[PDB]
């Protein structure tokens, strides 16, 4: 019966890592958008 | 004026291509996030 | 990497502004007054003059971030007073390359060269390959069911 | 010829910048893939 306890402990120790990684990638699309924003300004300058 | 019109068309199409690439990247990141959420739900 | 990207973006913006231009078509008095008025000091005021560091680590067990405060005046973990702080790098790329070389995640079933490289790069990992002090799997939380 | 040379230099610089951005994006995607693989290995 130690397998259940081992898997429960592993899940408890991995939930923090999993949801920390999930929350770290929440701002990733915003970072990509703000990094690609100067490209739009450069394109507008080239068009002008 | 033909060369200027061609340059304007090239600028418009490159802007459209950049916008399409950005939209594709956003869709890919959203799909990755949804897959991660589904994986977390399966292991909840 | 983020700093390099930011400085590259700022250089691009500066050159764009230069091209556009070329072609178109200090708390000393405040501290004195605060000391005179409040006439009292707390440890949570001296560090307010310098930027702080927050290292939250939340979890689904309870909705409460694990805020971590690090001193800025010392060369500790997370402090930025002289240059690049501790990054804990150069210990993942080699492992990832070794794992992807044979498309096998488990390092026990890898080649001899990969094992030698892992031993040389990681001195602390040489005590696992020799198969010393045998133990079933790797279960740190064995005390409960053992007792 | 000075204006034409400046335009050619600007085109070369913008092509180099586009190539550098593409290389940075490729490096970032490779790093994300390696991190995902390491996470999978840690939870194998």
């Amino acid at each position: 019966d130690l397998e259940k306890n081992t898997l429960t402990l592993k899940n408890a120790a991995a939930v923090a890592a999993l949801d920390n990684l999930r929350g770290e990638t929440i701002t990733l699309p915003t970072e990509i958008d703000r990094r690609l924003k100067p490209l739009e300004e450069q394109l507008t300058r080239m068009a002008k | 004026l033909g060369a200027l019109a061609l340059l304007s068309q090239a600028c418009r199409r490159m802007i459209d291509n950049v916008r399409y690439t950005r939209k594709l990247l956003m869709d890919h990141t959203e799909d990755i996030f949804q897959g991660l959420g589904y994986v977390k739900l399966l292991l909840d | 990497a983020e700093t390099r990207i930011q400085e590259n973006n700022r250089d691009v913006l500066e050159l764009i502004k230069r091209a556009v231009n070329i072609v178109n078509s200090l708390m000393e008095w405040f501290d004195i007054c605060y000391a005179q008025l409040v006439s009292g000091d707390t440890p949570a005021d001296f560090w307010k003059r310098r930027p702080l560091s927050i290292v939250p680590r939340h979890y689904a067990e309870s909705p409460s971030p694990l805020i971590v405060v690090s001193y800025n005046g010392s060369s500790a973990w997370g402090g930025r007073i002289t240059g690049s702080p501790i990054l804990y790098h150069s210990a993942q790329a080699i492992i990832d390359a070794a794992c992807i070389n044979a498309r096998v995640d488990n390092p026990q079933s890898l080649h001899v060269t990969a094992r030698q490289e892992l031993v040389a790069r990681l001195p602390f990992l040489a005590n696992v390959l020799n198969n010393q002090t045998p133990l079933p799997a790797f279960k740190p939380g064995a005390e409960m069911f053992l007792n």
